[PDB]
């Protein structure tokens, strides 16, 4: 009961890792979206 | 805007 | 005190489906307004 | 073994608080990206 | 562009 | 604009 307990958080741990590095490209994405939304703007209004 | 667009495709 | 941290798993695996849920329906939000950046470029520039 | 379960479950709770109030900015700035989005739109086409 | 419209509150 | 301009920073 202990060690499967401790399989579970390795798991959670590991499906963590993956939604941060997600997050991060999410908010540079974003980061992108922003520049090309500005840039419209500037040419046309 | 070509660095935007490789950029684009790249982050996704 | 097993069994509380079993609980408190459950929670976080609870919440963790949430979390990739909401990112999920996020990338594709993204997608769209990648779409609607390009598409506005090409009618101006 | 316990207690040091418990301090990995305490973690993973906190970085679990910082993706959902980090997602929460993400939402809310891309309603802003969408509006941007729109109002280009709008005077464009 | 509805699609594209109609998509965006879907997801949202 | 502003708004959106001074919320965009903000939200960053
Ligand atoms: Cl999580």
């Amino acid at each position: 009961r202990m060690k499967q307990i401790e399989d579970k958080i390795e798991e959670i741990e590991s499906k963590q890792k993956k939604i941060e590095n997600e997050i991060a490209r999410i908010k540079k994405l974003l980061q992108l979206t922003v520049w090309g939304i500005k840039q419209l703007q500037a040419r046309i209004l | 805007w070509e660095e935007w667009d490789r950029e684009i495709e790249n982050y996704t």
